[PDB]
């Protein structure tokens, strides 16, 4: 099962939620070669998960769950019902 | 930029390339020797070819960078081992002519027989068949022809096939800058430019005689007492003056002398220390062998397996249409995928052997944490050692002590403790002249220090020489001895064990040296003991990250082999053996022969 893959090849790190895409050939000094050729290769290459790979090769689906500090009031999740006192309060 | 960071990009690429193929290569000989089939055999050479000319594809993309530029002796190691050619270096006929002897050799090894001489229905293999008599016959008509079978069928039939093997892979070990094919062998233990660690391919010459020196005499009362105990089990056939006749040995050429057991044992009416009895009374099968193999290792500090062991492994044998071949290895197919191929019977020899591969194992694991070139064996004697370091420790009576074999009321008397030293001194003691003799000779061949007319008068002499063994039937240069056997004609390696044989006890006194045994190295257990597994792990997660020397002083502390804990393990035994050998005969005379009797 090869329809997944990744990069290891990289002009360095990323930026905060830079989604790098880039179909673009790999090179360590710019130079945009022509594979085969000579050190430009290829950046995105297999995984090789298999079920027969014990605990050591397992594919794993990671959702990350970012969760936003207020930048806006409340849209995630966050009846009291009191009449005729002084109570504390929040609305929506 | 320079070219050591796109060379890092470039191993980066051969690597994340190359354990994927290599998977596949590897799972696709597994279910060959798992299932044997036409597709499957034809997928071993799928994926083995495309591995095969992977290694030279690669090698002329890293032959291209100069090995005089490497600073990082990482990458360094790794490009010794890419630009390596290998065997595919020589004039375009000769390459395939060379697998083709190296094949043919392989196929009628395996598959050659020999036959009874008045029905020529009666036949048998090797194995099984043939290694059965020479281990349990107890007939000298029997045992002999046997013998003469063995190497009269195929062995005159593997002569010429190791005729032009020898000058074609000599011609490939000068094309490959190397002296003969036996310095091609010594340069896997050779090593360039540690500084203090270093190590030249004369040495191992050295070291081997230096400590065969250290061997002659405990080999030499040892084979004075089983000579007389085959005078014994065989009367009016051997001198007491003489060598060993070559078919009473165990086994057909003089390995392993472990089945002259049953009549070389010294104290036939004390309880026997193989728990093999123990083992089939009480019930255990060969999952219970390797649990219990896997809970040692536990014991001794290690962790467990993976998930790709106890799940895809075939550790037993399925008998019928899913058959298997029985050999006992550990083939290591990455990706946490390490397997031991075997056919577990319930047997106290599979029991150390279910210990033996899982070390096998338990060392591919160490060195797991490596990429793939650096996982590997330093050498190859570091995996062999690994294993028979789990075994030997296993085999104590410390060890079946605390198992749940050998009800625990055990006498620990100076019998059976004789008993038990022996009967492993057998096996250890006699598996060392022959080793010796063997690469001997065949370093000889390959030099060409014996000639083309005298391989077999020369190998006869060093088998009176070195082992002390006579031929009972002599033999011309129609016969071939050492090209009939699994090691010669199948290109093996053979002082791989010797070395295997020295690392042996040495790892196995640097494993009882933290654990703080009571007596001598013969009764320690490593098990419960974490410091031993921890002390053998220190050494076994380096892999190939490091020359064989550095590793071999992180087990004991020095650089060269050495065989004092093997004088440690034996020198009780070999005092008794002294006492014993005061009565019979000392030394072998090379003059005697059945034949000349």
């Amino acid at each position: 099962n090869y329809n997944y893959k990744y990069r290891y090849l990289r002009h360095g790190k990323l930026r905060p939620f830079e989604r790098d895409i880039s179909n673009v050939p790999f090179s360590p000094d710019g130079k945009p070669c022509t594979p085969p050729a000579l050190n430009c290769y290829w950046p995105l290459n297999d995984y090789g998960f298999y079920t027969t790979t014990g605990i050591g090769y397992q594919p794993y689906r990671v959702v990350v769950l970012s969760f936003e500090l207020l930048n806006a009031p409340a849209t995630v999740c966050g009846t009291d019902l009191i009449k005729n006192q002084c109570v504390n309060f929040n609305f929506n | 930029s320079t070219i050591e960071e796109q060379a890092k990009t470039f191993l980066d690429k051969f690597n994340h390339e190359a354990e994927d193929l290599f998977y596949q290569s590897s799972l696709a000989s597994w279910n060959y020797n798992t299932n044997i089939t036409e597709e499957n055999v034809q997928n071993m050479n799928n994926a083995g070819d495309k591995w095969s000319a992977f290694l030279k594809e690669q090698s002329t993309l890293a032959q291209m960078y100069p090995l005089q530029e490497i600073q990082n002796l990482t990458v360094k190691l790794q490009l010794q081992a890419l630009q390596q050619n290998g065997s595919s270096v020589l004039s375009e006929d000769k390459s395939k002519r060379l697998n083709t002897i190296l094949n043919t050799m392989s196929t009628i090894y395996s598959t050659g027989k020999v036959c009874n001489p008045d029905n020529p229905q009666e036949c048998l293999l090797l194995e099984p068949g043939l290694n059965e008599i020479m281990a349990n016959s107890l007939d000298y008509n029997e045992r002999l022809w046997a013998w003469e079978s063995w190497r009269s069928e195929v062995g005159k039939q593997l002569r010429p096939l190791y005729e032009e093997y020898v000058v074609l892979k000599n011609e490939m070990a000068r094309a490959n800058h190397y002296e003969d094919y036996g310095d091609y062998w010594r340069g896997d233990y050779e090593v360039n430019g540690v500084d203090g660690y270093d190590y030249s391919r004369g040495q191992l010459i050295e070291d081997v005689e230096h400590t065969f020196e250290e061997i002659k005499p405990l080999y030499e009362h040892l084979h004075a007492y089983v000579r007389a105990k085959l005078m014994n089990a065989y009367p009016s056939y051997i001198s007491p003056i003489g060598c060993l006749p070559a078919h009473l040995l165990g086994d057909m050429w003089g390995r392993f002398w472990t089945n002259l057991y049953s009549l070389t044992v010294p104290f036939g009416q004390k309880p026997n220390i193989d728990v093999t009895d123990a083992m089939v009374d009480q019930a255990w099968d060969a999952q219970r062998i390797f649990k219990e193999a896997e809970k040692f290792f536990v014991s001794v500090g290690l962790p467990n397996m993976t998930q790709g062991f106890w799940e895809n492994s075939m550790l037993t044998d399925p008998g019928n249409v899913q058959k298997a071949v029985c050999h006992p290895t550990a083939w290591d197919l990455g990706k946490g995928d390490f397997r031991i191929l075997m056919c577990t019977k319930v047997t106290m020899d599979d029991f150390l052997t279910a210990h033996h591969e899982m070390g096998h194992i338990q060392y591919d694991m160490a060195y797991a944490a490596q990429p793939f070139l650096l996982r590997n064996g330093a050498n190859e004697g570091f995996h062999e050692a690994v294993g028979e370091i789990m075994s030997l420790s296993a085999a104590t009576p410390k060890h079946l002590k605390s198992i749940g074999l050998l009800s625990p009321d055990f006498q620990e008397d100076n019998e059976t403790e004789i008993n038990f030293l022996l009967k492993q001194a057998l096996t250890i003691v006699g598996t060392l002249p022959f080793t010796y003799m063997l690469e001997k000779w065949r370093w000889m061949v390959f030099k060409g220090e014996i000639p083309k007319d005298q391989w077999m008068k020369k190998w006869w002499e060093m088998k009176r020489e070195i082992v002390g063994v006579v031929e009972p039937v002599p033999h011309d240069e129609t016969y071939c001895d050492p090209a009939s056997l699994f090691h010669v004609s199948n290109d093996y390696s053979f002082i791989r064990y010797y070395t295997r044989t020295l690392y042996q006890f040495q790892f196995q006194e640097a494993l009882c040296q933290a654990a703080k045994h009571e007596g001598p190295l013969h009764k320690c257990d490593i098990s419960n003991s974490t410091e031993a597994g921890q002390k053998l792990f220190n050494m076994l997660r380096l892999g190939k990250s490091e020359p064989w020397t550095l590793a071999l002083e992180n087990v004991v502390g020095a650089k060269n082999m050495n065989v004092r804990p093997l004088l440690n393990y034996f020198e009780p035994l070999f005092t008794w053996l002294k006492d014993q050998n005061k009565n019979s005969f000392v030394g072998w005379s090379t003059d005697w022969s059945p034949y000349a009797d």
